[PDB]
């Protein structure tokens, strides 16, 4: 979902399917919908390693 | 660094219009305050900016200034303005300063 | 709406004495206060002013250095530690409110106190 | 959520709107007062017809251009007899002698209708191309056909 | 020690409850622009053949729905703005730990 | 030792922000839950919050303490007092700058209040607390005894590891504590010290000043016709999406 | 993480999106909100903000 | 003997009222000859109740709460999901046979 | 126990008072905690109400302290978390889109509900009755008959 190609990169590709929302009427923020993190998500699927 | 000038006396005659002068380096650009004090009393302002009177005070008293020099304008005089009047400014450089107290006569 | 002074009188020259001036019919807590002095037979002369938070106070060159400006915002009252006297300071003392209505930064005075005379002899 | 032929729900009154579902046989009785003779509108003679673009689709894919030689310029009404294509205008306007377009929806993949104009019709004819999306978010506005042959 | 026990309504009943109702019979009606000749007019039609709509001297009539068919069943429920098919027991058949 | 880590955070105030679940409704806490990380082992989470930590109420180092915008003043409280809960009660480690490490157990929400005077503040968003059992054995608390195990935590440490967010210039805070009546009219009297931006839709004029003494406007008469900003900037705020933007 | 740059009100009037170049970057302009701070209403115009 | 005295109100009853509800992240859609097929991710378990516009609704409703990609038919005439509480979203097929 | 109002009978903003052994003592209401599986928050309290905002658990407790000794209750009672529309959440969301639930209202008006009020049974207090010179002393409290 985020890749760069070093740990230092300066220049990371994102696809996170972020979209925006309105503000509640009365509030002040920038609600947002996106995508639960993919790295988590693998972390909570990954299979057994190699070893 | 300004001094406010005024007459130091001035005779006028009931019923006309009369004016009094003040004048002061930078006098022109900023604010001159009008007060009427009679020498035991407090004083009491009759004209907060240049041109405008506060709520209370007779219409017969109006300011004005041109240049470096500024004025106040009695329509009308009465015992009433018999009195004394100060011309003040305020600056950055010393605050608050009064000119010397114009007596009426 | 009332200014109300008190505290002067005669003292000595070198010596101390206060003034204290309290205000009623207004929320004093939002005000600047001024004290401005007259000499008989003589104009106004500017004392002092205060900036309704004591964050900043302003003295005139003929007294600068020596007097002491203070106001207590919840006992409504202002304070002038009257130090350090001397012969020519003779002179009636009036408490004064800043005014709105200013426009132009200019500090307009409203409402003024009736006056304390002071007197430094022997 | 679960209500057949696409039914939304509503509850005060107690309702079913949108219904998809069979047909209205309406019925309308004309005054005669209303009618116009032929010969006061717009004539139309010598026209031909051209299908300079058309897309097999949900939506009004088809273009046709109509080339005419009015008798006096105006307006009248278009047509097609016919389930083959569905048109998305009512009535062109039409100067002298000229060009009109007409948008349609069609259903046969080698159309062919008689676009009935201006007390005319013309037979509007040629080959159409499929689509591009599998899936679209409207509703057919081309009545289905048997014929979708080479 | 006499004691004794007894069901009431909630104290809520009075805006969080379900209405039980029996559905009859059907009535379409549909809003409808309807032009002829340019006299445009856009009104609300009864569907059932009988009502007509008049306006400017032409007689719209829009016949019974050809298949007539809901999707009530015969008795039905209303619960917090939601429509449920549901055999609610008939007034004084109502089971415990069931609706009704 | 531990003075230059604070250089950059000295710069820097807490401020009021929106929470949804107050001790009563949603409301603008003091302490308000912007992220909570707790992607690490052994239930330590990294929360940052509105209030910042290890720094008195005028810029100096005071440890274990809280300093939090209370309607523009920067008030304090001892660290002890704050508590918090996840769906049991957490467990403050350390906290500093913007940010708080605690042990917390897993949960739906979190939850921090703390008391002050007799009002109960508090704020709970629902970001999940996760509990990440280190190794094969899934333990909802860790053992008194076993083995040891490679593992990533939150450390206790506040050194600088070359991770940074932003400072902003804070966006200009409303304030109607400013505006009241007088003389039938509006008069806006700014903090001492400070200075307002005034602007008011009256006499079908708009009339927008900036004044630092009490100012009085003959033109309006509803004190809700006029807006008052605190137009305070000297300290500087990260850029929470509960602030406006300053231009 | 999912950084947000503080939302730029600005009252009774209108505004643009003004781009940069941030990894999936999303802007938008909300019309009619009418924002409460800890003080109150951050404007007053009750539409046209932005 | 006689007790009741009076009767005296009950406070905090139900009300109706506007009420935060979560949105979850926008469905991945990827089309197909007459088929949708829907990739979720849901950060909260959320109910997709999909059906179909024919005579036959042929509806269903599933509790999504891990990640999950379904396929579905998407006849000539119509079929429509409602995820999460999203609005209902409607689509319609085509011919496009290769 | 009642909210609302003070042990004289008179209004007060947030106070609770309950009886004590037959003496109506009073507390304020932010010293009254109650849990069901988290700490919950008192929204208000009118009467013998208390609107409250909890999590769901498998039972409540009500508690607080006075004259350094802990009072507390809990009871089995059930307390549910219903989340409104078609995402199940366990915690309102921070944002997200209006929808139509229902919720108790922290308004204490007069609607059509009502409960019953009636006149209290006599209640047993051993504490006024004692032994004295081989004979049983009993002593109302004053103002107040007893019935022996
Ligand atoms: C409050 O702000 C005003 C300006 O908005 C300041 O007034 C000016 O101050 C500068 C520098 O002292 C002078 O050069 C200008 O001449 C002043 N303005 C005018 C029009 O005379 C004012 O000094 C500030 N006061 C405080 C409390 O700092
Ligand atoms: C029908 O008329 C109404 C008049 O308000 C109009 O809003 C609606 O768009 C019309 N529908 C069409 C497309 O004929």
């Amino acid at each position: 979902d985020i890749q760069s190609r070093t740990v230092s990169s300066s220049d990371l590709y994102a696809n996170t399917n972020l979209v925006l929302q309105r503000p509640k009427a009365g509030a002040i923020h920038v609600p947002y919908t996106q995508a639960p993190s993919g790295f988590e998500q693998w972390k909570k699927d990954k299979a057994p390693s190699l070893k | 660094p300004m001094r406010l000038t005024q007459p130091r006396s001035v005779s006028v005659s009931p019923g006309q219009t009369a004016r009094i002068t003040c004048g002061g380096d930078n006098i022109g650009s900023k604010s001159v305050h009008w007060y009427q004090q009679k020498p035991p009393q407090a004083p009491v302002l009759v004209i907060y900016d240049d041109r405008a009177r506060p709520s209370g005070i007779p219409e017969r008293f109006s300011g004005s200034k041109s240049g470096n020099t500024a004025t106040l304008a009695i329509s009308g005089v009465e015992a009433g303005d018999e009195a004394d009047y100060y011309c003040q400014v305020w600056d950055s450089s010393s605050d608050v300063l009064f000119g010397g107290g114009t007596r009426l006569t | 709406v009332q200014l109300v002074e008190s505290g002067g009188g005669l003292a000595k020259p070198g010596g101390s004495l206060r003034l204290s001036c309290a205000a009623a019919g207004f929320r004093f807590s939002d005000f600047h206060m001024h004290w401005v002095r007259q000499a008989p037979g003589k104009g106004l002369e500017w004392v002092s002013r205060i900036s309704h938070g004591g964050v900043t106070t302003r003295f005139a060159d003929s007294v600068k250095g020596r007097f002491t400006i203070s106001r207590e915002n919840a006992k409504n009252t202002l304070y002038l530690q009257m130090d350090n006297l001397r012969a020519e300071d003779t002179a009636v003392y009036y408490c004064a409110r800043d005014s709105p209505y200013w426009g132009d930064y200019s500090h307009s005075l409203d409402v003024w106190g009736r006056g304390v005379l002071v007197t430094v002899s022997s | 959520f679960t209500a057949p032929f696409g039914c939304e729900i509503y509850t005060n009154p107690i309702r079913a709107e949108n219904c998809a579902v069979g047909s209205i046989p309406l019925a309308f009785d004309i005054p005669d007062a209303l009618f116009t003779r032929v010969s006061e509108t717009p004539t139309l003679s010598a026209a031909e017809c051209t299908l300079n673009e058309c897309v097999y689709s949900s939506d009004f894919g088809g273009i046709a251009t109509v080339k005419y030689s009015a008798s006096k310029s105006g307006k009248c009404a278009v047509h097609v007899p016919s389930g083959t294509a569905t048109l998305k205008e009512a009535a062109v306007e039409l100067t002298e002698q000229g060009s009109a377009t007409i948008h349609f929806s069609t259903a046969n993949i080698h159309p062919e209708f008689r676009l009935q104009i201006c007390t005319s019709y013309v037979t509007c004819k040629g080959d159409c191309h499929p689509p591009k999306d599998h899936i679209v978010t409207h509703p057919q506005y081309h009545a289905q056909t048997f014929t979708a042959a080479v | 020690q006499v004691s004794k026990a007894y069901v009431m309504k909630s104290d809520d009943c009075l805006a969080d409850h379900a209405e039980a109702y029996k559905a009859h019979t059907a009535s379409v009606q549909a809003f409808l622009n309807i032009t002829v000749g340019e006299h445009s007019i856009v009104t609300t039609v009864y569907v059932n053949g009988e009502t007509p709509v008049n306006f400017n001297g032409v007689k719209i009539t829009a016949g019974p729905l050809s298949t007539a068919w809901t999707p009530f069943d015969r008795k039905i429920v209303q619960y917090a703005g939601e429509i449920y098919n549901y055999d609610f027991p008939e007034y004084g058949a109502g089971q415990p730990g069931a609706f009704g | 030792s531990t003075e230059e880590l604070f250089n950059e955070y000295k710069l820097t105030r807490p401020y009021m922000a929106r929470c949804i679940r107050c001790a009563v409704g949603s409301c603008h806490s003091p302490i308000a839950i912007e992220a909570v990380k707790s992607d690490g082992h052994d239930g330590y989470v990294r929360l940052q919050t509105s209030s910042q930590y290890g720094l008195d109420s005028s810029g100096n180092l005071k440890g274990r303490t809280m300093r939090y915008d209370m309607h523009g003043t920067i008030k304090e409280i001892p660290l002890h007092q704050v508590s918090l809960y996840t769906s049991r009660p957490c467990h403050i480690v350390d906290g500093h700058g913007y940010f708080l490490l605690a042990r917390c157990p897993a949960g739906d929400s979190i939850t921090m209040e703390f008391k002050k005077d007799s009002v109960r503040h508090s704020c709970s968003v629902p970001y999940e607390v996760k509990f990440n059992p280190v190794g094969r054995e899934l333990y909802t608390h860790p053992p008194e005894h076993g083995v040891e195990q490679a593992c990533q935590v939150y450390a206790h440490d506040a050194q600088n590891r070359g991770a940074y967010v932003e400072m902003h210039l804070p966006g200009s805070e409303v304030d109607s504590s400013l505006v009241s009546l007088s003389g039938s009219s509006v008069t806006v009297t700014p903090p001492d010290g400070t200075s307002a931006l005034v602007e008011c839709e009256c006499g079908g004029t708009k009339i927008s000043e900036t004044i630092n003494k009490t100012k009085q406007f003959s033109q309006c008469t509803k004190k809700e016709q006029c807006r008052a900003y605190r137009l305070q900037n000297d300290k500087w705020v990260y850029n929470s999406d509960k602030l406006p933007k300053a231009a | 993480k999912t950084g947000m740059d503080s939302p730029a009100i600005k009252c009774c009037g209108s505004q643009e999106c003004t781009p940069t170049y941030r990894p999936d970057e999303q802007c938008k302009v909300f019309t009619g909100v009418y924002p409460f701070m800890w003080g109150g209403a951050y404007c007053f115009c009750d539409t046209e903000n932005t | 003997g006689a007790t009741l005295k009076g009767k005296l109100h009950v406070p905090f009853l139900l009300a109706d009222g506007k009420c935060t509800v979560p949105l979850a992240p926008e469905p991945m859609i990827t089309f197909g000859f007459r088929s949708v097929s829907l990739k979720l991710h849901p950060k909260n378990p959320t109910y997709l109740i999909t059906r179909q516009l024919a005579d036959e609704p042929h509806y269903t409703h599933e509790l999504i709460s891990e990640p999950a990609v379904r396929n579905f038919t998407v006849t000539e005439k119509g079929w429509e999901f409602v995820w999460g509480n999203h609005p209902p979203k409607r689509f319609w097929a085509q011919e496009t046979a290769p």
